[PDB]
DNA sequence: GAAGAGAGTGAGGACGAACGCGCCCCCACCCCCTTTTATAGCCCCCCTTC
DNA sequence: GAAGGGGGGCTATAAAAGGGGGTGGGGGCGCGTTCGTCCTCACTCTCTTC
């Protein structure tokens, strides 16, 4: 109970922590704290606002010690993909993952599939299969102004 | 003549020895090799009214040791040897005691600084990490020890509800080994649901309040 | 078991029997056969025929053999009335419920009967304990009257308070 | 006429019953187990290519 | 031996069954301290004694 409340009050402020954050910090496993969030809100007859792609990119960009143009960098691709539909039913984890992945190799800092999963939770083929769902748009997502350490043209294939 | 009998032959024999303090670089040196059956030569000079002792290191081990003598009057020393097949002899009595020095005074003291920093590389300092650790905590939909406990509860399986006969014949078995049993390890012998033991137990089985411990079941039906 | 276990069955297997209505004894090498217990040693078999089948209070040794013993156990209204009476007359106690209905099937029907016959007394876990009636000299009032009595505190008061009263209102 | 053991009183030290302080246990109460189904995403293990 | 892909599994969603297993709340119950009860002892009067 305490675990869905921790993730409850996270939400509701604005900061939400993803399950796997919750369970990596508390003995209950993700179904678990699952379960309980969802009986916590009708018992407490509350709800919480969806959470959107851009709730993680501050923690996660961060955690992965990338530069804060690349942290805008990939808001802006993972709010224009949901916006243009390239990746309808995908977790917005998976999408903030991906696109932190895009906008990574466009700048001089590259983090691997494998680093940016172990950060956000995300097994890297689910991020290879969002990533290869937004690739085909990658001129698109990326900001206007935006400095190509490697050329969109470049960016790796996969 | 017994296991505990000390062979003081030597000390009738009034054999003399001689206890020798040394460093460590000295020995370190000799522990090298320790088998080639030559570390050096002791050189001992005697004049009109005066005797000098002085040590040389053997050339191959290095890739002067003056000796100073000290007086053995103010106390009485004998060494004794402890042998592998349990028979303890006494080698001697200590005669003469003497001290090794190093020759050199300044560069001496640099192989003393490589002694000491090399007997602090065990020793351990906080380093200063430039970046905060982000690997602590990471995500993970269920901990590897929640998920392979549950896997050997899955394997495992519930306990199953055997027939009465096959317990009772069972709890009677066990009753040799000991007079009283537990309830939770009885469950653990019978490997049967607790309910359905207790149920089982109560129809033949009593339990008797001992003040020792506690109340414990008692497998005798009278 | 080995010198325990072998009797245990014994005796539940009797139980048991006697649950179906064979009143009729049964030897103890016919016993063992129906309890699988064939291979019992030689020196149990003397040990139970002498000390386990006679001094349990359920063993009853008939013409040699030996039967249940559902003469001492309640198994009739009228006995259930005379075995309170016996407690009280000899002062022995009351009986708890459940050991009545257990030697009593349906006990209920024998309760409820006797009705006011039988003194019931609740234990603290809710066990019955049953004593007789006795109906020689009884006495029961209004409950305001020891509502009254309860009211009238002595515990608190000394013997020459106590006492003093007598000579007080002239008694 | 002149003085010993014993006891009241003052006053100090050791052991048991009661009060906790929990260790353990027993007992409701609940959840889990299982199967069926279509759906979609996510994830993990094994096989294959280089 | 590294990496990608295929196959498989986990999860939720209803509902029902019956029973094992986990868990919170009491309930009798043994063990480490604490105070009162019991016991011990110094300093004098006292009846009795001489």
């Amino acid at each position: 109970i305490a675990s869905a409340c921790l993730y409850i009050a996270c939400r509701q402020e604005g900061v939400p922590r993803t399950f796997k954050e919750i369970c990596a910090v508390s003995r209950i496993s993700k179904k678990e704290i699952g379960r309980c969030f969802k009986l916590i809100l009708k018992a407490l007859e509350t709800s919480v606002d969806l959470i959107t792609t851009g709730d993680f990119m501050s923690r996660f960009c961060s955690n992965l010690c990338l530069p804060k143009q690349v942290q805008m960098a990939a808001t802006h691709i993972a709010r224009k993909a949901v916006e243009l539909d390239l990746v309808p039913g995908r977790s917005p984890i998976s999408v903030a993952a991906a696109a932190i992945y895009m906008a990574s190799q466009a700048s001089a800092e590259k983090r691997t599939q494998k680093e940016i999963g172990d950060i956000a939770g995300v097994a890297d083929v689910t991020i290879r299969q969002s990533y290869r769902l937004i690739y085909p748009r990658a001129p698109d997502l990326f900001p206007t102004d935006f400095k190509f350490d490697t050329p969109v043209d470049k960016l790796p294939q996969l | 003549a017994e296991r505990g009998e000390l062979d003081l032959t030597g000390a009738k024999q009034n054999t003399g020895v001689w206890l020798v303090k040394v460093p460590k670089y000295l020995s370190q040196q000799w522990a090298k090799a320790s088998g080639r059956g030559e570390v050096g030569k002791l050189r001992i000079a005697k004049t009109q009214g005066r005797t000098e002792v002085s040590f040389t290191l053997n050339e191959d081990l290095a890739n002067e040791h003056p000796f100073v003598l000290q007086s053995v009057g103010g106390q009485t020393l004998t060494v004794f040897t402890e042998s592998s097949s349990d028979k303890l002899s006494l080698e001697g009595i200590v005669v003469q005691r003497a001290e090794c020095r190093p020759a050199a005074s300044e560069n001496y003291m640099r192989l003393k600084r490589l002694q000491i920093e090399e007997s602090s590389k065990p020793v351990r300092l906080s380093q200063q990490l430039d970046k905060v650790v982000t690997t602590n905590y990471k995500p993970v939909a269920n901990h590897q020890y929640n998920i392979e406990y549950e896997r050997k509860k899955k394997e495992d399986g519930k306990r199953a509800r055997a027939d009465k006969q096959h317990v009772l014949d069972m709890l009677f078995s066990a009753f040799e080994k000991h007079q009283y049993y537990n309830l939770k390890d009885l469950v653990d012998i019978t490997k049967q649901p607790v309910v359905y033991l207790k149920e089982i137990l109560k129809e033949i089985g009593v339990q008797n309040v001992k003040g020792i411990h506690k109340n414990t079941w008692e497998l005798k039906p009278e | 078991g080995y010198k325990f276990g072998v009797l245990a069955k014994i005796v539940n297997y009797m139980k048991t029997r006697h649950q179906r209505g064979d009143t009729h004894p049964l030897t103890l090498d016919e016993i063992l056969d129906e309890t699988q217990h064939l291979d019992i040693g030689l020196k149990q078999k003397q040990w139970l025929m002498t000390e386990a089948l006679v001094n349990n209070p359920k063993i009853e040794v008939i013409d040699g053999k030996y039967a249940f013993k559902p003469k001492y156990n309640v198994r009739d209204k009228k006995a259930l009335l005379r075995l309170l009476d016996q407690h009280d007359q000899r002062g022995l106690g009351g009986i708890l419920l459940e050991d009545i209905e257990e030697a009593l099937p349906n006990s209920q029907k024998a309760v409820k009967a006797l009705g006011d016959q039988i003194l019931f007394v609740n234990r603290p876990d809710k066990k019955k304990i049953l004593f007789f009636n006795d109906k020689s000299c009884q006495f029961s009032v209004d409950e305001e009257f020891q509502k009254l009595w309860r009211s009238v505190t002595v515990d608190s008061m000394d013997e020459e308070k106590i006492e003093e009263y007598l000579k007080r209102q002239g008694i």
